């Protein structure tokens, strides 16, 4: 049996259960009984997707398991439902599934400003004048201002760096 | 936009170091950040 | 195609020998513990031994000194105990 | 002798002689002590230990080690000092691990505290502190 | 010293406002602010 | 080209 | 605790002269303390920065640049805010755990949109990626029309088997 | 009360009934799965529906093995519903005292780490290293300097997929340990254990045959 029911379980328990164990007296007139749990260890763990350690009481062999599946992340997602008889467990699976499609939505930023700076690369590649420049930022909706701060930025970090 | 416009500034930078007045706005940037990180290492 | 997977038969992670099992099980059933190795003596701890002094003088009986030398369970015990006698001290027979 | 960290190191007794000022005597040590609980379930044990009490039972002098580290003789201990009491040789009790007991005062007057508690001929006997590693008061145990 | 733990309170809150002005970069802001709008300055929150 | 101790860097905030 | 004599003083020089400000009788009240009067300065100065939305609206988005993101084959699928969990309990219970490290301690963590986030590492962007290359390869092989000819390949090989 | 019974988990058959409910879901304790839209259908309705090829095939039934569950006994023919315990089983027996040794495990690094109070490497970019759990988990992950290794990860990275089984059974004794990392060797140097290599030391003759 579980200390609490599937639905009520905080605790992450794979397949370890609490178990009585049988042993007779030193004669084998009587025996005794005693139950016996898991080794709950609070796995303090890292997910790359939230980029923050996250840590949440589990057992050795939930350890064991997340580093099978290379991460808590990857771990919790293959867990299902009924599989993972943790609140906290669904918790942390809604935090990730959110994180994850921040991470995509990243990415899909990410390659909008590529293809946008691509096509204005292409539009202004010479240099003729400041005024064609400022009418091609304007063309493409971008502030001088800012523009040059960023410049000013790149240059100071590529100067750091070298 | 914005992220577009850091990674114009980049390449722009790329291309000028490869190869007026707004150079002196570059410029006086840099010393502003300069400072600003003085400031935070101090 | 149509196969099992490989599996133990025996169920509980037992043991098909109880002598492999009473091994598992330990002190209670196996009383006498392994044969001891010589111990890591350190060059601090042999420099300590050659320094430290007699309290007492160890006498070197004037009779002949025989001793009994070979592997494990090849009897020296027993030939021990059937040569020695104790008049003094009844009751000295050696672990056999 | 060896000595080992093993509970149980030796498993039978052994005699050497010796002189200590000019008189004779014959140095013996035992494998050790169990209580009946231990024994019960691990009988050789019990076979060494009454290997050890026959042992005892002929000896002229015994003198009863236990570890200071412990901070003061267990009740085993007394129960072994009664028994060689019982027997009719001469005991002495010598607390060992001197040089690593932290608190020697404490442990000193727990010893006392105890030896003053026992009831029989036990509340006579005298406790030594002894070294091996340092050796510290070995004189003084033989002379005792 | 009445007159100078005076003095020293209003420079330190001086020296304070500036820093915490200077941390948000609200100077930037200020300075347009009171060349144009001095009044009052509010932003529509909705 | 990385460098570490085998200590330096904690999971949990110190 | 500012003594009420110096304070007004104070705040007479320091407020009116430099951030031009007007408390209130209660803010008055409230205002005894420097850090008191110096949040809420920073309060009333950060209220009078300009808006998000004053800011789109001097500065709107272009034509050309809207044609460029919906011509961009990918685009992104918002309301993932909308399932991270809602708990409702205490705002000091929630204040102190979040002070303090209950608020990763039992399924609990804080949320903050990033626009730039570390790639190196990062299985989820490592796979997006890698869809995303494979995802360009199929647009490569539709423009070159190979992929209209393997489609009429298993066609006429289903309708010959 | 229900306004609305969910159907059955997984009934895309046409004919025949959906598989126990606990193969799918998550539930257990019956063995002979039901529909009730498929037992209220009548049978020349269904018949008409299906057709001999599609009815054979959605009568083929994996024996004794699982259609959801791979590598598991199905529960509709265990002697109880519920399923195998067998693989599943806890990691410690009732009476196994713990005794794991500090197992290692393979690690991806994604840059080159410097170790500099040994003077050297830990391991180079895009390289695999076994090393230790606790170490692994506590400071190479969160720095991002490295992840565990898996056939998935080896995809992403572009890197030829090896299917490390890593913890594939977990050990439970050193000598299970040694037997692991055994296996483990043979898997990765399998050239190691031909008969060439293996008598390579008398590749040509005797040593003390052979002259100076
Ligand atoms: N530090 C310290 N340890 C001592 C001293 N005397 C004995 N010991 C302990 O005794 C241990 C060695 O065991 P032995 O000397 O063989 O004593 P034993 O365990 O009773 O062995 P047997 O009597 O042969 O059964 C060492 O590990 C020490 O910890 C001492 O004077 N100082």
């Amino acid at each position: 049996f579980l200390p609490k029911p599937p639905q009520e379980m905080d605790v992450i328990w794979l397949n370890e259960r609490v178990r009585e164990r049988v042993r007779t007296s030193r004669q084998v007139q009587n025996v005794y009984r005693q139950l016996k749990y898991p080794y709950v260890k609070t796995g303090i763990h890292y997910s790359d997707v939230l980029d923050h350690w996250v840590q949440v009481p589990m057992v050795e062999a939930a350890m064991f398991e997340v580093e099978k599946d290379g991460g808590f992340d990857n771990f919790i997602l293959k867990r299902s439902g009924p599989e993972l008889r943790s609140t906290y467990g669904e918790r942390i699976r809604r935090h990730i599934l959110v994180r994850q499609k921040e991470i995509q939505k990243n990415f899909v930023l990410q390659k909008q400003a590529q293809m946008l700076v691509e096509s204005m690369e292409k539009e202004i590649l010479p240099m003729e004048d400041g005024k064609k420049v400022e009418e091609v930022l304007e063309k493409y909706g971008i502030d001088k201002e800012q523009l040059l701060r960023d410049i000013a930025r790149a240059a100071v970090a590529k100067k750091q760096q070298l | 936009i914005d992220m577009a416009c850091a990674m114009l500034g980049e390449r722009l930078l790329d291309t000028v170091n490869a190869s007026a007045e707004w150079q002196e706005a570059i410029a006086m940037h840099v010393e502003e950040i300069e400072a600003e990180m003085e400031e935070v290492a101090a | 195609s149509f196969n099992l997977p490989r599996e133990r038969q025996i169920l509980g992670g037992l043991h098909a020998d109880w002598r492999t099992q009473m091994k598992r099980s330990g002190s209670i059933l196996n009383d006498i513990t392994p044969a001891l190795p010589d111990t890591k003596r350190t060059e601090e701890q042999r420099r300590r031994v050659a320094g430290w002094r007699p309290v007492v003088k160890l006498l070197g009986d004037q009779r002949l000194r025989i001793a009994i030398v070979g592997r494990m369970n090849s009897g020296k015990s027993s030939l021990f105990n059937l040569l020695r006698l104790e008049p003094t001290v009844p009751g000295r027979s050696n672990v056999v | 002798n060896r000595a080992v960290d093993e509970k149980n190191s030796t498993r039978d007794p052994v005699e050497l002689p010796c002189s200590y000022k000019g008189r004779k005597l014959k140095l013996i040590d035992t494998a050790g002590l169990a209580r009946h609980r231990y024994r019960a379930d691990r009988d050789f044990i019990g076979r060494i230990h009454g290997l050890s009490v026959n042992e005892i039972r002929f000896a002229h002098v015994v003198i009863v080690v236990f570890d200071a580290t412990e901070g003061h003789p267990n009740k085993y201990d007394m129960a072994v000092l009664h028994s060689v009491a019982a027997e009719g040789r001469p005991f002495l009790l010598c607390a060992n691990k001197w040089d690593a007991v932290l608190d020697q005062s404490a442990t000193a007057e727990a010893i006392d505290f105890k030896i003053k508690r026992q009831v029989r001929e036990v509340k006579y006997s005298n406790a030594v502190v002894v070294s091996a590693h340092t050796g510290l008061n070995l004189t003084l145990l033989m002379d005792q | 010293a009445a007159a100078a733990a005076a003095a020293a309170a209003a420079a330190a809150a001086a020296a304070a406002a500036a820093a915490a002005a200077a941390a948000a970069a609200a100077a930037a802001a200020a300075a347009a602010a009171a060349a144009a709008a001095a009044a009052a300055a509010a932003a529509a929150a909705a | 080209a990385a460098a570490a101790a085998a200590a330096a860097a904690a999971a949990a905030a110190a | 605790l500012e003594e009420e004599t110096i304070r007004e003083r104070v705040i007479y020089q320091v407020v009116e002269g430099v951030f031009r400000l007007s408390p209130t009788s209660a803010d008055r009240r409230e205002l005894r303390s420097v850090a008191n009067i110096i949040d809420y300065v920073l309060t009333h100065v950060r209220a009078a920065r300009p808006t998000d939305r004053e800011r789109r609206q001097e500065r709107p988005i272009t034509s050309a640049a809207l044609a460029v993101m919906q011509k961009c084959p990918i685009q992104p699928q918002l309301g993932f805010v909308h399932a991270l969990p809602h708990d409702t309990r205490d705002a000091l219970l929630q204040e102190w755990e979040r002070m303090h490290h209950l608020d990763w301690q039992f399924g609990k963590a804080v949320y903050t949109p990033r626009s730039k986030e570390n790639v190196r590492g990062n299985l989820t962007w490592l796979r997006e990626d890698r869809h995303y290359d494979q995802r360009m390869k199929f647009m490569q092989e539709v423009e070159s029309g190979e992929a209209r000819a393997k489609h009429m390949k298993l066609i006429a090989e289903a309708a010959g088997n | 009360v229900a306004p609305w019974v969910p159907p059955p988990r997984h009934d895309i058959k046409v004919t025949m009934p959906p598989p126990p409910g606990g193969e799918v879901g998550g539930r257990f304790g019956v063995s002979q799965g039901y529909s009730d839209r498929l037992a209220r259908t009548p049978y020349w309705k269904r018949m008409a529906l299906s057709t001999y090829k599609l009815r054979m095939m959605e009568n083929a039934t994996r024996y004794p093995m699982s259609e959801h569950r791979p590598g598991e006994y199905d529960i509709r023919y265990l002697p109880t519903p519920y399923p195998c315990t067998i693989r599943n089983r806890p990691l410690l027996e009732v009476g196994e005292p713990r005794q794991i040794p500090s197992i290692r495990i393979p690690v991806i690094f994604l840059v080159n780490l410097f170790d500099e109070a040994k003077g050297c490497w830990f391991g180079r970019r895009y390289e695999t290293v076994y090393v230790e759990r606790q170490f692994m988990r506590e400071e190479l992950m969160p720095q991002r300097y490295a992840i565990y290794a898996t056939p998935e990860a080896y995809k992403l990275l572009g890197l030829p997929v090896v299917n490390h089984h890593t913890h594939e059974e977990i050990p439970k004794t050193p000598r299970e340990y040694e037997k692991l990392l055994e296996r483990q060797r043979y898997d990765e140097e399998r050239w190691k254990y031909t008969i060439e290599y293996l008598f390579r030391k008398y590749e040509d003759g005797p040593p003390e045959l052979l002259d100076r």
